[PDB]
């Protein structure tokens, strides 16, 4: 994820 | 300003651009997940495009219309991710889904992994349509990512 | 801010393509912000  | 197809959600002030996420303009709404925009106005060239229909439970936001994108995952077949990353054009990865098992029923979801910036960027049936929003997960033990695949009600 | 949008392509589903990522079987809860959790 580079949780969104 | 509200032609089909997948686009770049960007920000800017005085500098540079950044991609906050991906959204689908289908019959003249454009779908994103909330976090992408926080539910906030958007830009389309000249055009303004006004919050329409949102549920942050959901974490999505429909502009100019409602909810438009009613294709559901067959709960059997692969999908493919349209991934559109920051600074990357369109590609198509394809993953056999898992799930996540929650107390009011089973949800895809794909392990796929990408920026935090390739929110809402469309996941496709095989006939192209979508069904569902990358970029709502967790983040599993090692690190790697799981992303549900997000649909809403039209 | 400028929050604003860009054409990037059209949604066509590829023939031949990759297949990568497992298919992981998780317990999750949904909280009223729109949070996935792990159930621990």
């Amino acid at each position: 994820k580079g949780k969104r | 300003e509200t032609t089909d197809g997948v686009y770049r959600v960007m920000t800017r002030r005085l500098l540079g651009s950044t991609q906050v996420g991906v959204g689908v303009m289908q019959e003249g709404v454009f779908h994103t997940m909330w976090h992408v925009t926080k539910g906030a106005a958007l830009r389309s060239g000249e055009g303004r495009l006004d919050p329409y229909w949102g549920d942050v439970k959901q974490d999505l936001v429909s502009y100019c219309g409602p909810w438009k994108l009613d294709a559901a995952w067959d709960g059997l077949s692969e999908v493919q991710l349209l991934a559109v990353p920051p600074g990357e054009r369109a590609k198509n990865i394809q993953t056999l889904p898992g799930i996540f098992k929650t107390k009011d029923g089973d949800i895809g979801a794909v392990a796929l992994d990408y920026p935090a910036g390739t929110s809402g960027s469309p996941i496709l049936d095989k006939c192209g349509r979508v069904i569902g929003l990358y970029g709502n997960g967790v983040v599993i033990k090692n690190g790697s990512y799981v992303s549900a695949i997000t649909q809403g009600k039209r | 801010v400028d929050m604003y949008i860009e054409r990037a392509g059209d949604i066509t589903w590829e023939k031949d393509a990759e297949v990568t990522g497992n298919s992981p079987r998780l317990d999750v809860a949904l909280d009223e912000s729109g949070d996935f959790s792990l159930v621990e």
